[PDB]
């Protein structure tokens, strides 16, 4: 079951049109993920990183 | 059911907090919960790459330019980790304040 | 044997409903009572002055420290102890070029140079204000030291008052702008040195009382409400009414007065008392002729209404001079027989020094002497173990009340001026020693005498302080 | 001098190696050498994209 829609930027440099984006796709009806929303600060990023990956993706 | 670490420049080389950092890590990798430790940097001067390694995985807080924000950030991740509550209450937190923080400053009831 | 009886330290309103002694922790802990939505900071001066001012407000958004939080405590961060945001960005600047300094530098008489830099203050901001469409709630006008220096009352190469920021609110009065002057050398002093080679402004250790009072004042002066008092009985109207007199020449003086008011919450309503021509300044002793004492009586009692829908139930009247029978008997019969009617009056004339037996401290901040039914003292300066330390310096100096007329409890009167002792705004200091309806009686009564020419002056507060 | 890393399978999920590894990347930006981590690949059965972010 893979259906997650991944973003990757250059945080924070391209943080607004990640953030416009992600917003835009997640009002849409698409499950995005992305490092600014759903990756809070206070949660491991690198092993989530690579389960999104190979797992959701 | 969280554990709250300061990782101030002075809060990653004292015995103390190293200890508890340990015990912390011990009881998560028990509980198999990655969301238990919830790193706190409170210092600019201390940069990313000179912290205790425990911190190092985990993405450590913000709390170093503002503090509102960084606890709407810590209080929403609470209320999106689920942790179970009470309801809102400064009462509690009077008392606390009124029966720790005034122990030594208040005037006394003696002959002068 | 007379002994000296407490009075318990007053207590302010906070955030949820919540009580506290000290405005900065209570501040810090739980915030204001009703939340603003955000501020919007103007500038006005140099572009020196702007950067400036940019790195001092970065400054303040950070959380900054002093030696330690006991006597001066820590700014949590503006965002943290107030919930409104504060930043760098959409703020409106308008430049003053300095070859304009230079041109009016070389005048003779500082006088007019000070009317002509206070005018060109006055008629930028104005034109800042009526043409710009992002609103601004608080105008920050940085002035050059050099400008405080060298343009002084007297120094050395009529109803305009020569001080800057007296003139500059004076006639900013009529278009109810909130603004505050702000001293270069204040904010500047990391690059400030005297000719030794030192700050002569110097706040290595205490620049965090400057973060929490420049804080508290622009939350004011936007609109929020920091702090209140906590009981105040259904019917009770606070009248600090102002007799400082100004010098001014062949000017009929006479009698300056205006009236600070506290009815149900910090809010002050001041309505100008008149100028009133009667009793030249050879007649100076206050004495306040019928028909001006009973329509002041009757703007409070119209703005109580106002704001109340209630007849006052008690007057509570606060001076510094002696009250005279025929002005009382004026302020009788305009009041209604249910109300009462009583004056205080306080004075710092009245030498008091209570020395100490032991050990190197003072009298403590509360200590009620009283003499007798009329003539109190009270203490309200000293040393306060919230803050272990003394807000006075050396020795403290009690204020000297006695009610004149009417029949009121004493002690109820001196705990009701030891909670209006905690209202101080423009400072963040725990208290002062005079109330705070005397404290800002004679600022405002500056501010009034140096423009004539108004009429209806605003009765709120952030357009004065 | 130089940081040598055992990119095993038994490399990849255990903490303390991920943890040398990720302070071995701290110290090798500190010192602006790319080199400073040498990988080391002993299982067979691993290829070179199970690997972990800081090994690829």
């Amino acid at each position: 079951m893979r259906n997650k829609i991944f973003i990757s930027h250059a945080t924070p440099e391209d943080d607004d049109f990640t953030r416009w984006l992600s917003l835009k796709l997640i009002g849409l009806g698409y499950e995005v993920w992305c490092d600014i929303l759903f990756l809070d600060k206070g949660v491991d990023f690198w092993s989530t990183i690579e389960k999104e990956i190979r797992e959701n993706t | 059911c969280k554990f709250l670490i300061v990782s101030s420049t002075a809060g990653n080389k004292r015995e103390g907090v190293l200890k508890e950092l340990a015990v912390a890590t011990k009881v998560k990798k028990h509980l198999q919960d990655d969301m238990f430790i919830i790193p706190l940097a409170i210092d600019e001067n201390l940069s990313y790459d000179d912290i205790n390694i425990e911190i190092v995985r985990l993405n450590a807080i913000d709390f170093k330019k503002s503090w509102a924000k960084g606890l709407q950030d810590l209080l929403d991740a609470f209320e999106k980790q689920n942790v179970p509550k009470k309801p809102p209450d400064h009462s509690k937190s009077n008392l606390l304040y009124q029966q720790i923080f005034l122990h030594d400053k208040q005037a006394i009831e003696k002959e002068e | 044997m007379k002994e000296l009886i407490y009075i318990e330290e007053p207590s302010i309103l906070f955030a949820h409903g919540q009580k506290c002694t000290d405005p900065r922790d209570g501040l810090a802990l739980f915030g204001p009572l009703n939340q603003i939505y955000g501020i919007k900071s103007g500038v006005v001066g140099t572009q020196k002055g702007l950067q400036i001012f940019k790195s001092y407000l970065d400054k303040i958004q950070k959380p900054i420290y002093n030696h330690n939080n006991i006597t001066r405590p820590m700014f949590p961060g503006f965002e943290a102890v107030f919930g409104c945001k504060w930043e760098s960005q959409n703020i409106v600047f308008k430049e003053i070029t300095d070859e304009e300094i230079r041109r009016y530098l070389f005048n003779a008489s500082t006088h007019k140079r000070t009317y002509d830099l206070v005018t060109l203050f006055n008629d930028k901001i104005i034109t800042a204000n009526k043409n710009d469409e992002e609103r601004v709630d608080v105008w920050f006008v940085i002035v050059p030291e050099e400008i405080y220096k060298y343009c002084r009352p007297n120094s050395v190469l009529y109803n305009y008052d020569a001080q800057f920021h007296d003139q500059l609110k004076a006639r900013l009065l009529e278009h109810t702008i909130p603004t505050q002057i702000l001293r270069e050398s204040t904010l500047a002093w990391r690059d400030f040195k005297n000719t030794f080679g030192a700050p002569i402004r110097d706040f290595s250790k205490i620049e965090g009382h400057l973060a929490w009072t420049i804080s508290t004042a622009a939350y004011y002066k936007a609109g929020g409400k920091p702090w209140k008092l906590g009981d105040i009985r259904p019917g009770v109207c606070y009248l600090g009414l102002v007799y400082k007199k100004i010098e001014k020449s062949k000017n009929p003086q006479n009698a300056c007065c205006a009236a600070q008011m506290f009815l149900d919450n910090g809010d002050g309503t001041v309505f100008k008392g008149e100028v009133g021509p009667w009793y030249n300044p050879e007649k100076g002793e206050y004495h306040l002729k019928p028909k001006e004492a009973k329509a002041l009586l009757t703007q409070a009692l119209e703005s109580y209404k106002e704001q109340n829908k209630s007849y006052p139930k008690e007057v509570f009247i606060h001076a510094r001079t002696r009250f005279n029978d025929e002005e009382w008997n004026a302020f009788n019969e305009v009041t209604p027989k249910n109300t009462n009617l009583v004056g205080v009056t306080i004075t710092k004339s009245k030498p008091l020094k209570l020395y100490k037996t032991e050990g190197a401290f003072p009298i403590m901040r509360g200590n009620a002497y009283i003499v007798d039914e009329k003539k109190a003292f009270l203490w309200t300066l000293g040393f306060v173990p919230k803050l272990q330390s003394t807000l006075s310096m050396e020795v403290p100096n009690p204020i000297f009340i006695e009610i004149n007329k009417g029949e009121a409890e004493i002690q109820q009167v001196l705990k009701d001026i030891l909670a209006l002792t905690k209202l101080n705004y423009n400072a963040c200091i725990y208290a002062d020693g005079e109330p705070v309806t005397l404290r800002f009686a004679n600022k405002i009564g500056e501010i009034l005498t140096a423009s004539t020419e108004i009429k209806t002056p605003p009765l709120a507060f952030k357009y004065y302080i």
